[PDB]
């Protein structure tokens, strides 16, 4: 199996998607590495920090010739692999492939894309059926999304997840509480944290998204005290600068889709924690 | 600006 | 059929009397089977029908004919090869016909000046008269060999069948003409060389057809070099002249290709008169192509000039051009300048190289094409031994440095290539003072993909200064990066001994680097514990069995008890590999 896995790896590593028998079996196996883990996966530094790719397969190789390669570099995801993207398919299988052959090097935690809904609207579903001839691949991978953490702590200081924080969620404890295996639901604290966003108008204040919340710094600074933590890593919000700080760096979005749809003009940016949490970041256009 | 669901 | 001769015979396939070609090879023994007597009257007529396009071995028996001279009876038979040989000749596979000439033309050496008139020159007219054209395209390239050695009134006929083949109603019979006219022209007597070569030079250089013109530009050169200087400015120049102008840019390519032919070939008066103004007007020209070939002749140029008032024409004359052309649009031009420009600094001077040449050097050194900026870096030497290395230090180091450390990795990295030629370029003494620490820099840079660039371009700076220097130069340095807290730049670390151990040999692997990966071993991070299982096994290899019982296999087995799943992966697939299992 192990020989395998590489063969697929160096195959994808192509832009070569895998066969609709073998994603069915990668994900299978995913599924059983992936409960196991918790809503709330402790994360041991050194590890690099990355936030949205959503199918730029090409700016995602981009990615591993600046920060290392896997195994070599450990490798923290926080969601958002699909929809968007030319290459939904093949970035998505990569990363979950990589997951089953180095539980150990990196960690994938979900999005607001990972989900049923959101895939049928945004890219995901529709290329699934242009690149496999039915929708069965697409089952494969939304099933396994379920089972996908919903935050992770590196060194029981820096807490990451995909969207933010929810009024519906003081402590660790309550996120660990959550039932993450089941579709992200539109509102809730498994759907906050998913979708929320950092904001400068204090306290809470209504999503202009539809879903989750915005929160202003004295909601951030609340809880980090209350949980032990340095700061907040998210992602799902396209930043001009790749990376960007806010809530007197309290929180920190990270966006790895450079040029995001190939539109917008973005730089993406990568966030290193060393040996020592010591932070890091790398920004980086797209590759040509 | 691509559509508030995110340019 | 019969057997001496049946040998040659192919009676296997199902062919139209093809021959057996591993045997047209050894023929020059079937020639011996029979006697000279039957080699001419059975062996000869046989070869000359009996031709069936094999073409690999219609080639081979060319080149056989030609070497038959002795099988045949000697000189006094030489003829008896001709029938044959002009049979292949008319061929169509050009190669052939090729070969057939080479053979004609080898063996006429051996016809007697009587038998030349008596049968080679007839084969000639034949030829040159002939219906189909390959015959007269092949006929050209037989008149220089006889036309010495037969009499006064048969060297008139071989003139006027020339003639006559460059006024050719076809255009590849004049093409051809046209490309033997030097070789011709060589071997006339010089009033001939004015009376009958100028004329059909003249005419072909004038042709209805570019294709020839273009080819005249060659012609000329040789006709040049016959002639009196005197005698140039009358009966060539105008015509080159025109050359330089023509109204087809292959001509004027021709022209430029051909430039520091023409400049020996004329002599530095008319050089200095006629041809630096052409080269300003080529150098000009609105066809890249053209513009492009020419600069690429400038610094042979320029060496050609008469020592006598030389530099000066140069600073006047060609270095406004150059400023020129290093800003021209085609980078195919710009290509051209660059690959020999800095070779215009002998030739110049220390003082005017720098004073002119070095900002020259400097632009393109900084262009966009990283094409024409590695072809300044390919060519330091010469600008180096002129001026010092310090005084060029001074005017590259800078634009260097400047790039090593850039916004854009990817330009970062077009420098970390340049490493390997400045290194073998300027010398080991320059490379361990002003080079070296950037080197070491990026060893330790944030990009990955910049940190392995400069990883494996170590080796390739063992390549040129040896394993000595390295265990003098950077080994240490690089074995400083296990005590650093960056697991990035632990492995590191070891990515630079695994490339090492390829270029360091056994010795300098076992005693100084093989020690610093198996310390490694008890690395805190995971991630360095495997590479260094990866390591043993990269550089396993290279060490003898001894060291491999001693320190390595231990090692393994230790790595494979790992609390780490990879780690202890990556330490089975070692010793499974190494046999140390
Ligand atoms: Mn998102
Ligand atoms: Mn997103």
């Amino acid at each position: 199996f192990t020989k395998e896995l590489d063969q697929w790896i160096e195959q994808l590593n192509e832009c070569k998607q895998l066969s609709e028998s073998q994603v069915k079996s990668l994900c299978e196996k995913a599924k059983e590495i992936l409960t196991k883990e918790s809503n709330v996966q402790e994360v041991r530094c050194p590890v690099t920090v990355c936030g949205d790719v959503h199918g730029q397969f090409h700016d995602l190789m981009e990615l591993f010739r600046i920060g290392g390669k896997s195994p070599d570099t450990n490798y923290l995801f926080m969601g958002d692999y699909v929809d968007r993207g030319y290459y939904s398919v093949e970035t998505v299988t990569l990363l979950v492939a990589l997951k089953v052959r180095y539980r150990e090097r990196i960690t994938i935690l979900r999005g607001n894309h990972e989900s049923r809904q959101i895939t049928q609207v945004y890219g995901f579903y529709d290329e699934c059926l242009r690149k496999y001839g039915n929708a069965n691949v697409w089952k494969y991978f939304t099933d396994l999304f379920d089972y996908l953490p919903l935050t992770a702590l590196v060194d029981g200081q820096i807490f990451c997840l995909h969207g933010g924080l929810s009024p519906s969620i003081d402590t660790l404890d309550h996120i660990r509480a959550l039932d993450r295996l089941q579709e992200v639901p539109h509102e809730g604290p498994m759907c906050d944290l998913l979708w929320s966003d950092p904001d400068d108008r204090g306290g809470w204040g209504i999503s202009p998204r539809g879903a989750g919340y915005t929160f202003g710094q004295d909601i951030s600074e609340t809880f980090n005290h209350a949980n032990g933590l340095t700061l907040v890593s998210r992602a799902h919000q396209l930043v001009m600068e790749g990376y960007n700080w806010c809530h007197d760096r309290n929180v920190v979005t990270i966006f790895s889709a450079p040029n995001y749809c190939y539109r917008c003009g973005n730089q993406a940016a990568i966030m290193e924690l060393d040996d020592t949490l010591k932070y890091s970041f790398l920004q980086f256009d797209p590759a040509p | 600006x691509l559509x508030r669901x995110x340019x | 059929s019969l057997y001496p001769i049946a040998v040659l015979i192919d009676e296997l396939r199902n062919e139209d009397v093809q021959l057996r070609l591993n045997s047209i090879k050894k023929l020059s023994t079937i020639a011996l089977a029979l006697g000279v007597e039957r080699t001419r009257s059975e062996l000869l007529p046989f070869l000359t029908d009996t031709i069936y396009d094999e073409d690999e071995v219609l080639l081979a028996l060319a080149e056989q004919l030609g070497t038959f001279t002795t099988l045949v009876g000697g000189p006094e038979y030489v003829h008896c090869l001709l029938p044959p040989l002009e049979s292949l000749a008319t061929v169509e596979e050009t190669v052939v016909r090729d070969k057939a000439v080479e053979s004609l033309r080898a063996i006429s050496h051996e016809h007697s000046p009587s038998d030349l008139e008596a049968h080679f020159v007839p084969l000639v007219k034949r030829l040159a008269g002939g219906d189909w054209f390959t015959s007269r395209t092949s006929a050209c390239g037989l008149f220089s060999v006889c036309y010495p050695r037969v009499s006064s009134a048969v060297k008139a006929e071989l003139r006027q069948y020339f003639r006559n083949l460059c006024s050719d109603d076809t255009p590849m019979v004049r093409r051809a003409a046209a490309s033997k006219l030097g070789e011709f022209a060589k071997v006339l007597e010089l009033d001939n060389v004015k009376s009958e070569i100028i004329p059909m030079f003249s005419n072909l250089a004038s042709d209805e057809q570019d294709s020839v013109r273009l080819l005249a530009v060659e012609a000329c050169v040789n006709i040049a070099q016959l002639l009196p200087q005197e005698d140039l400015e009358a009966l060539v120049m105008p015509t080159l002249r025109q050359a330089a102008e023509d109204k087809s840019w292959r001509v004027r390519y021709m022209v430029a290709d051909k430039f520091t032919e023409l400049q020996k070939a004329v002599g530095p008066e008319i050089t200095k008169t006629d041809l630096v103004p052409a080269f300003q007007n080529l150098m000009k020209d609105c066809e890249a192509e053209v513009r492009a070939a020419a600069s690429h002749k400038v610094k042979e140029f320029c060496e050609n000039l008469s020592a006598d008032c030389r530099e000066n024409v140069i600073m006047s004359q060609i270095l406004p051009c150059i400023k020129e052309l290093v800003s021209d649009a085609n980078q195919h031009v710009k290509s051209a300048l660059a690959s020999v420009i800095m070779g215009l600094s002998p030739i110049l001077g220390k003082d005017n190289t720098i004073e002119h040449l070095l900002p020259l050097f400097l632009a393109q050194l900084k262009d966009e094409c990283p094409e024409v900026r590695l072809n300044i870096i390919s060519n330091l030497d010469c600008v180096n031994e002129v001026i010092g290395i310090r005084q060029l230090s001074q005017s590259l180091l800078p634009a260097i440095v400047e790039l090593a450390e850039d916004a854009k990795w990817r330009v970062r990295l077009a420098i970390i290539e340049y490493m390997p030629l400045l290194a073998g370029q300027l010398g080991v003494e320059f490379f361990d003072e002003k080079l070296n620490s950037l080197c070491m820099a990026w060893l330790v840079d944030h990009v990955y993909a910049i940190r392995e660039a400069a990883t494996s371009n170590l080796k390739k700076l063992v390549e040129k200064f040896g394993k000595e220097w390295a265990h003098a130069t950077i080994i240490p340095k690089v074995l400083a990066m296990s005590g650093d807290p960056n697991y990035l730049h632990r492995m590191t670390t070891l990515f630079c001994i695994n490339v090492l151990s390829e270029v360091c040999g056994q010795d300098i692997t076992t005693k100084h680097m093989l020690p610093t990966v198996l310390r490694m071993a008890g690395d805190p991070v995971a991630n360095v514990r495997f590479n260094v299982a990866k390591s043993l096994q990269k550089i396993g290899p290279i060490l003898d069995n001894s060291t491999l019982q001693s320190e390595v296999k231990p090692i393994l087995e230790k790595l494979t008890q790992d609390q780490d799943v990879d780690v202890k992966y990556f330490a089975q697939e070692a010793l499974t590999v190494l046999s140390l299992a």
